[PDB]
């Protein structure tokens, strides 16, 4: 898992 | 001893972040997110910075393909088989996504060498700037350089014009209206056709350059710095989705090609995963120390 862009 | 491709930023004392009054402003202007999508951009907090060196553009695909020819250098996107492109609604990965596949398998880089490289996770970056002699700016560094040695909105100052940065604005401004926008956004993703809409390194010089000239501070591509992400007071509070990054994402600024302006102000701040993520839209600048 990966949080990616934040805030998204 | 300034390197020819970087600028010199004048040491001082500058104040990072953004005053409540630009968060009342954005409250009452038409666009979508809370008050706490921008809270970490506050309290302002005073900065002292050294003289220090940053660079003019983005890193470019040319120089990206130089580092990996000379080094072998395989970038995270590539071992992990894809990378993120934006779909019609969502984030989504892309098999074969990386610096020389923007789009995933079937597309390529022809003719864009001059563009921003993309696909660059937070490691990527960091090898290429070791590689060069130099290392990524760090938040402080990065917002300094881009809006001068007193506040601004942007780097340019505080009125929005389309013209001097690759942003939405300019898109939805050319199609007439936001609908057709967002009927555009609907057929370019029907026709499968194009995916990042970078434009080259420095198009929009002079007038979208920031004070001591750097280019494209605002849209293009997102950028890394090697800030890890922190609160400016202990007592801020955001969105619950941007705590739980603090002390573990690392910054990224600048906004990106698909942003509209208040995405793209100096004091923005967003937060990537250094663990390898990328997307098509994220790419880097160096900095250096004066002497180093
Ligand atoms: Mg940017
Ligand atoms: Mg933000």
């Amino acid at each position: 898992h990966s949080s990616g862009l934040v805030p998204r | 001893a300034v390197p020819g491709d970087m600028v010199r930023i004048p040491g001082g004392t500058f104040l990072q972040g953004s005053p409540e009054r630009t968060l009342d402003w954005l409250d009452r202007e038409g666009q979508a997110f809370p008050r706490d999508w921008f809270t970490d951009e506050t309290p302002q907090i005073p900065v002292t910075l050294p003289d220090y060196l940053i660079d003019r553009h983005q890193v470019t695909v040319a120089q990206f393909a130089a580092f990996v020819s000379r080094t072998g250098y395989v970038t995270s996107a590539e071992r992990a088989g894809g990378s993120m492109v934006y779909g019609e609604q969502y984030w989504e990965i892309r098999e074969g996504a990386c610096w020389h596949r923007p789009a995933g398998y079937g597309s390529g880089i022809r003719g864009r060498d001059d563009h921003p490289v993309v696909h660059i996770s937070f490691a990527d970056a960091e090898a290429y700037a070791r590689w060069a002699g130099r290392r990524l700016p760090t938040e402080s560094e990065w917002e300094r350089a881009a809006t001068g040695p007193s506040y601004r909105l942007w780097p340019w100052g505080d009125t929005w014009d389309s013209r001097n940065a690759n942003t939405a604005e300019h898109t939805a401004g050319a199609l007439g209206d936001l609908d057709a926008w967002r009927t555009w956004w609907g057929a370019i993703h029907a026709v499968q056709g194009p995916m990042p809409q970078t434009t080259p390194v420095g198009a929009f010089s002079p007038r979208g350059d920031s004070v001591d000239g750097c280019a494209d501070m605002t849209g293009n591509v997102y950028e890394w710095t090697s800030t890890l992400a922190h609160l400016y007071s202990p007592a801020t509070r955001c969105d619950p989705t941007i705590h739980l990054v603090m002390g573990r994402s690392r910054v990224i600024r600048g906004g990106s090609w698909m942003n509209f302006r208040y995405q793209v102000r100096c004091a923005e701040r967003l937060y990537g995963d250094p663990t390898g993520w990328s997307n098509f839209a994220l790419g880097f600048r160096c900095a250096r120390d004066v002497t180093a």
